[PDB]
């Protein structure tokens, strides 16, 4: 049994007692029998960092001659003393082993070292220490590790170094002096928290480049202060200030971009309060509004309570007379870009419950008009606060996205936040209502808008932590539309800095498994798994909706338990999203990455052979090569030996020796065609037409039989070795496949050049698959109708060349890594490959219509690409 | 002007070498003069093949001692990772597998697919 002991207070208290009980730089830590007491210093420099090394486990001594924000007092609270047996009577696995104190760790993804633990704690509170007119650079320190120093709020990266700074205040004198020309605002506090300015200045100089727009101010920092300056009408200055109590005074021009300032400076200080000190909100900490009724005397101050409740009911403050827009321009929404701004006499909404749309944990959506259009009005509930709008309106405004709701107007005497209206409501409905209407086109489309409007929430600094269907709306259901579904439904949305988040919210069974634990700080990284629920719904359709305990991740897998067709490369990115680790899963951009690919949405099937199989042919149940035969039901295997075998045509078989046989050394068989390695020709015996190995036959009669391609009887013997004029000799000297649509597209073997010739009985024409690229030699030729020319060269690559322009549509990555035979089959047309992995057989099933779904893809992202530039 | 690449068949896009053409083609005497001209007998194109490739590919013992004896590269791999030993057992030119291995070729060589000259030679007689 043991457990810490801190002993705390000023510097100079005494903190000459801990020896006699058996200037610190930092924190001693030392050991005294059982209980490991640890020494603070009470010099200033350290108090920003002391907070991150205190628990509940210990027993603070307070010494005196802040930091209460078991303790007894000792003078040099369960008891008080003045100067060893009252400590003793009153004191009467990696995770457990860091609040004894044996070793520091922390698993909180925000500072990323959850796999560095780190033995002897008191090495750390040393280094932390030794670094500290504070400025300095890196190369400074170096001489005398830098992924802590920006952790701890001790060396921010601009390297600030905020502790240390000079604590006198310089001599700004500001422009527009006069009463009626600046805005002040006042927090007051009993006391600053450790790390309070520290904090505040690491987040104002992170927004500095977007509070008024991306332009840089200039700024100024003394510790307890920072000016920040865009022009003389465009300025900031938060600093602290006296009068016993402990002051925080904001000050910007009365004009509309020192509006715009104060109202981004109290949103960012409230939220860091909220996220970091909510002690004080618990009230300790009073804000005033200071004002003047005449431009000659000291300013009066009102408390924003009183004066949010007197501009519950007109905008105007009487005793003289002054508009609360130039007092407290935050209460009212002045500082908003004016162009939502409510027109009451223009709305027209009743809230009755045949008009509800949903809910949000703060305000119901409610049908209703709005400038004569069908639009959706959030009615703020009567146990709310401005706040909440205010922190709701930190996402509506600022960011335009096609795949993020869209706000037109707000107000403040409702509190009603009206928003667009989706047309076809939300993905909830659809998925336990219209279950007939969700087509993989529809479901892909809406999976990449979520991932869309999820990257640019996160790339804005924001953090969604509610995704759920009842949250992605649906504006229609045509799948060949710029916007199908967008993101609402911001109460819960935070500003997620390089400082983490603390505060646990998210509705259970939609959230990560940290969020869940409710004792870590995290990051963005938590919509994340959030998203892969979102995408597993998508595919299970109803699924796991029509809970929480066990995806904290147990889940099962989608296509066995709910009977859904397999989707490669969804489920992939599902597991991959759901992961425990935040670190190991993809960031949102990774994730829309993902997504943005027409190989996702047209794979159909991937079918895994046994281990060292060796398929030579195939014909579509799926019968399938090797002597050996076998089968396959498109899953089951079933072999036997009835013989190698080459070709196959539905059932006749052929081996290399002579022998055709049906079941209830020829080459090719085709339909009844027979083609041997001898150049014969059998008909089924009715005839032969013999003629060296005939591998080649098409219709759309055509064929090669070594190097020459004949018709039939036979008409026209093209001969096609003379071509050595282009390309080499030693690809224009066998016919692999011959493909016929106008031209006589001719592949031949181990040659990267697919020959097109003219059915004039001349050349017109070489495509070079290596161009277009890794062995590009051809194996495979498929023709799809008036669209595409398939080639399977030698490695996994699939071309999809135009018919017409001969232009590349897409290479398909290496799905495997030799395609051996590729056919199309009606499986809903699709083209069957077979491939190898050296040996692992691998069968793929594509969609048919790959190249037009490519084409539609790069075009709808292109289209949203120039959406979302217009919206800004 | 590249007016010389037509006259070895009877650089360019893909990056076709007149001494490509010459042992491709069977011409021994271009090859000769071509050397004597002093030209790259280790240059690859886009396919990654090099004259010493299309010499075994077609064939040509000759011309494959002609540039085994200019010092061209035994074991040289292409895109595909083929080396010219695969090229002579696949197309059955005993002679040139002889020839190649007397000069320091690697018998051992695993192409991209993982295979070794022998696979080639067996699983093609
Ligand atoms: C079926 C019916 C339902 N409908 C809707 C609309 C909406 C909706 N629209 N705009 C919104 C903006 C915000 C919003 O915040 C949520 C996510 C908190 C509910 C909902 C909507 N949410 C459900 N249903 C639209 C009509 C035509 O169709
Ligand atoms: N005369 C006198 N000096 C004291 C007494 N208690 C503490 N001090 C002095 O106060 C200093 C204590 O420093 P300390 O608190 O350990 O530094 P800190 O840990 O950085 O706050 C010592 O140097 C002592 O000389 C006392 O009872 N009498």
């Amino acid at each position: 049994n043991r457990m810490k002991l801190m002993i705390v207070g000023n510097t100079g208290s005494g903190k000459t007692l801990l020896q006699q009980l058996m200037a610190t730089v930092g924190i001693d830590v030392k050991d005294w029998p059982v209980l490991n007491v640890w020494d603070f210093a009470g010099r200033e420099e350290f108090y920003s960092t002391h907070p991150h090394f205190m628990t509940q486990r210990a027993l603070y001594l307070a010494v005196y001659d802040p930091w209460l924000f078991p303790v007894i007092l000792v003078g040099t609270i369960r008891d008080y003393h003045f100067v060893r047996k009252t400590i003793i009577n009153e004191s009467l696995a990696v995770h457990f082993l860091n609040e004894s104190g044996v070793l520091l760790h922390f698993q909180d993804p925000a500072l990323q070292l959850s796999d560095l633990y780190f033995v002897e704690p008191k090495w750390l509170c040393k280094i932390m220490a030794q670094i500290l007119k504070g400025i300095i650079s890196r190369r400074d320190v170096e001489k005398f590790y830098f992924k802590l120093l920006e952790k701890f709020q001790i060396a921010l990266p601009i390297l600030l170094v905020p502790s240390s700074l000079s604590d006198h205040r310089p001599v700004i004198e500001l422009p527009h002096c006069e009463n009626s020309e600046i805005i002040i605002r006042l927090y007051e506090m009993p006391y600053f928290p450790m790390g309070f300015w520290s904090r505040l200045i690491n987040r104002l100089l992170e927004i500095s480049p977007y509070m008024l727009s991306a332009l840089r101010p200039n700024r100024m920092y003394w510790r307890q202060g920072i000016y920040l300056n865009w022009s003389p009408e465009a300025y900031c200055l938060v600093g602290s200030e006296v009068l016993p109590e402990s002051f925080l005074k904001i000050t910007v021009p009365s004009c509309r971009k020192g509006c715009i300032l104060l109202g981004q400076v109290v949103d960012h200080i409230d939220s860091l309060m909220e996220e970091w000190f909510p002690g004080l909100l618990e009230t300790l900490l009073k804000k005033w509004a200071l004002y003047s009724f005449n431009d000659g005397e000291e300013h009066q101050k009102i408390l924003l309570d009183d004066l949010m409740k007197k501009a519950e009911e007109g905008d105007l403050l009487v005793n003289l007379t002054i508009p609360i827009s130039q007092i407290a321009p935050d209460l009212i929404l002045a500082d908003l870009p004016r162009n939502i701004m409510l027109n009451n006499d223009e709305l027209e909404f009743e809230q009755a419950p045949e008009f509800l749309l949903g809910d949000g944990s703060f305000g119901s959506v409610y049908r209703a008009a709005y400038e004569g259009e069908e639009v959706a009005v959030k009615i703020f509930n009567k146990h709310t606060s401005l706040r909440l709008l205010r922190q709701e309106l930190v996402v509506l405004c600022h960011l335009h996205h096609p795949s993020l709701i869209s706000l037109l107007a707000a107000g403040i005497r409702p509190r009603m936040l009206v928003m667009e209206l989706a047309s076809k409501g939300s993905l909830d409905r659809l998925l336990q209502q219209d279950k007939a209407s969700l087509t993989r086109t529809l479901q892909h489309r809406i999976a990449l808008h979520v991932a869309d409007g999820l990257r640019y929430l996160h790339s804005a600094m924001i953090i969604y932590r509610d995704l759920k269907p009842h949250n992605v709306l649906l504006f229609t259901l045509y799948p060949n539309a710029a916007i199908i579904a967008k993101i609402a439904d911001y109460s819960i949305a935070q500003y997620c800095c390089r400082m983490g988040i603390k505060t646990s919210e998210g509705t259970p069974g939609f959230r990560a498994p940290e969020v869940a634990r409710g004792n870590v700080i995290y990051n963005q990284q938590a919509d994340v798994y959030s998203f892969g629920l979102l995408l597993y719904d998508i595919l299970t359709t109803g699924g796991r909706i029509v809970f929480d305990e066990l995806e904290i991740g147990k889940l099962p897998d989608p296509v066995k338990e709910y009977g859904c067709a397999p989707w490669p490369m969804v489920e992939k990115l599902i597991k991959q999203c759901l992961k425990e680790n935040p670190q190991e899963r993809p960031t949102s951009a990774q994730v829309f990455d993902i997504l943005n690919s027409a190989e996702l949405v047209c794979l159909t099937r991937r079918i895994l052979l046994p281990k060292n199989v060796i398929v030579e042919c195939m014909v579509a149940s799926i019968w399938l090569g090797c002597g050996q035969l076998s089968f396959l039901d498109l899953e089951g295997y079933t072999s036997e030996e009835v013989a190698r075998i080459l070709c196959l045509a539905l059932i006749v078989s052929g081996t290399q020796s002579g022998t055709l046989l049906v079941i209830n050394s020829v080459t090719c068989l085709y339909c009844l065609l027979v083609g041997t390695a001898d150049g014969k020709l059998a008909i089924f015996p009715l005839k032969i037409l013999n003629i060296t190995p005939l591998m080649c036959l098409s219709e759309s009669m055509w064929g090669g039989c070594g190097t020459k391609i004949f018709s039939f009887t036979i008409q026209k013997l093209i001969e096609t070795r003379t071509s050595q004029l282009f390309s080499y000799a030693a690809f224009s000297d066998n016919i692999i496949t011959v493909v016929v649509d106008t031209a006589l597209y001719i592949a031949k073997q181990n040659s990267p050049v697919v020959e097109v010739w003219d059915k004039t009985e001349k050349l017109c024409g070489l495509i070079d698959c290596v161009h277009f690229l890794y062995s590009g030699r051809v194996k495979t030729l498929c023709l799809q109708k008036n669209t595409a020319l398939w080639i399977g060269t030698g490695g996994g690559h699939i071309l999809l060349l135009d018919l017409s322009t001969r232009r590349l549509i897409r290479v398909i990555y290496n799905f495997c890594n030799s395609v051996r035979v590729m056919m199309t089959a009606q499986l809903k047309n699709v083209m069957l490959v077979l491939g190898y992995n050296r040996i692992q057989s691998c069968l793929t099933v594509w969609d048919i219509n790959l190249p037009h779904e490519v084409q539609n893809l790069e075009k709808h992202i292109e289209v949203r690409k120039e959406l979302a530039e217009k919206m800004r | 002007g590249k007016k010389l690449l037509e006259a070895a068949r009877a650089t360019d896009e893909a990056g076709v070498t007149p001494l490509h053409l010459a042992a491709d083609s069977g011409h021994l005497e271009i090859v000769e003069v071509l050397l004597k001209t002093g030209a790259d007998v280790n240059a690859w194109d886009h396919y990654g093949f090099t004259p010493l490739h299309l010499a075994a590919h077609v064939g040509h013992l000759e011309i494959v001692e002609v540039l085994l004896k200019a010092g061209a590269d035994v074991n040289a791999q292409d895109h595909a990772g083929w080396t010219p030993l695969h090229l002579a057992a696949l197309y059955g030119h005993l002679e040139i597998v002889e020839v190649l291995l007397k000069h320091g070729a690697d018998v051992n060589a695993q192409d991209m697919w993982g295979e070794t000259p022998f696979d080639l030679a067996i699983d093609n007689g």
